[PDB]
């Protein structure tokens, strides 16, 4: 169906993380 | 050993204590790959959270909090051997230490935490962490520390199902309102995507972001010279403009459209494709949307990348042209005619994605019932690129829709 989509696979992957380790 | 580090961590002596944790924070934090299973199994978890509790050593609560912070950093099982320790309270509890080394690490702890899950991310919340999160934001903050206060910010707008409460969205946007007007750029990126995420959460969520007045603010950075930030806006705002006509027409109305010359001549395909992806979204809507999008002078360049682009734009600039016919008035879709839109969107008709032969079938079939007296001149030119051919082929698809829309037009527009 025509009209307006969300946001699609594959699009902005470089999202930030949701989990980080503190590495020294 | 480990069995040695968990013998002197259990101790009553806070210096026994505080060497066996400081080894068990760098067994955890030396590299990429941290033991974290073994310490886990090793059965240190409460006795690291009971050091976060020995306000007289702050040094302890550091190295237990780093130490957590790290396990709580691997898989959902760790993270939630973590949450299963009453980690969290005590996190919470240290948010208002004197010792900054202990405030931001805690920080970090509570943002993996919240990073797992919905509903982490809202038990944490009903404990009340975002007051005391907000209040580190000053002028004398140092940026590092800001920096992970932005991230946990982005993990507590994302995850969907349920969505973040309306009043965490409502404490939370004016913090990103004060951060959005800032130059560093983790920040910045960090921000713009808690946003996006706010967005894509409903368009009542939406509407609270526009009520906030940050939406003036956002779109500029579409011309930002870091590219993650550029990205980040794009789907922020392309967010915004998945929802209804007025709330698409606030950023229209912040100049978006200037924005996207220079996106969609980008060198990177994912830029040209985000770009006729909120194109697509813009079209989809009323006349004036549609003209607004004509006026911007973005049709050639949309009807370029449906010819040239690689596939996933040419897929999306089918999209932005089909939706231009929902609303479009005749004069816009002469205007696609007159700018050769036809050839190279019958060329999609052959493709294996059902979905892009439907948006193109449905586009063409609106094109001609749209044009009452011109419907012969844009048939023979649907004839003259092989459209025609195609559209019979398509007669014989898999797919009851496309194949009946396929006999439908060429009964009701190529058999005279």
């Amino acid at each position: 169906c025509l009209g307006r989509r969300v946001v699609q696979p594959g699009m902005f992957e470089d999202h930030p993380p949701t989990k980080k380790a503190r590495v020294s | 050993s480990l069995e040695a580090i968990v013998q002197n961590a259990s101790s009553d002596n806070q210096g026994i204590q505080l060497s066996a944790v400081q080894a068990a924070r760098k067994l955890l934090s030396s590299d990429r790959n941290p033991p974290i299973d073994d310490l886990i199994k090793s059965g240190i978890l409460p006795i690291l959270v009971h050091c976060l509790e020995r306000d007289d050593n702050p040094s302890l609560q550091f190295e237990a909090a780093w130490a957590l912070t790290n396990i709580a950093s691997g898989t959902s099982e760790q993270t939630q051997a973590v949450v299963q320790s009453n980690a969290v309270p005590l996190f919470l509890r240290l948010l208002h230490s004197p010792h900054q080394n202990v405030c931001e690490q805690a920080v970090w702890a509570l943002g993996n935490i919240i990073g797992d899950g919905p509903q982490c991310r809202d038990y944490v919340i009903s404990l009340g962490v975002v007051k005391p999160l907000l209040s580190f934001i000053s002028p004398s903050i140092p940026i590092t520390f800001l920096r992970n206060v932005t991230w946990v910010m982005v993990n507590l707008c994302r995850h969907k199902d349920p969505p973040p409460p309306m009043e965490t969205i409502q404490e939370i946007l004016p913090a990103l309102c004060v951060l959005i007007h800032h130059t560093d750029v983790n920040i910045l990126v960090d921000t713009v995507w808690a946003l996006s995420y706010l967005t894509d959460a409903g368009n009542e969520q939406i509407q609270m972001v526009i009520d906030s007045g940050i939406v003036p603010h956002l779109v500029p950075l579409l011309s930002h010279q870091e590219v993650k930030v550029q990205t980040a806006a794009l789907r922020a705002v392309g967010n915004i403009v998945t929802g209804t006509d007025e709330q698409t027409q606030v950023v229209l109305n912040c100049d978006a459209l200037s924005h996207f010359p220079a996106l969609l001549t980008h060198p990177k395909e994912k830029i040209n494709k985000e770009a006729v992806w909120f194109l697509s979204n813009i079209t989809a809507g009323n006349q004036q949307q549609v003209q607004a999008v004509i006026d911007a002078n973005l049709v050639p360049m949309i009807i370029h990348l449906l010819d040239k682009g690689d596939f996933g734009t040419q897929k999306e600039a089918a999209w932005a042209i089909s939706n231009l016919t929902i609303s479009g008035r005749k004069d816009q879709v002469a205007y696609l005619i007159q700018q050769n839109v036809i050839p190279p969107f019958c060329n999609l008709l052959t493709v294996k994605d059902a979905q892009v032969v439907q948006v193109v079938l449905d586009g063409l079939s609106n094109i001609l019932k749209m044009a009452e007296d011109e419907a012969e001149t844009i048939g023979n030119l649907i004839e003259e690129c092989g459209g025609l051919e195609k559209i019979e082929q398509l007669q014989n698809h898999e797919n009851e829709d496309i194949y009946k829309l396929a006999y439908e037009i060429i009964d009701q527009f190529f058999s005279s």
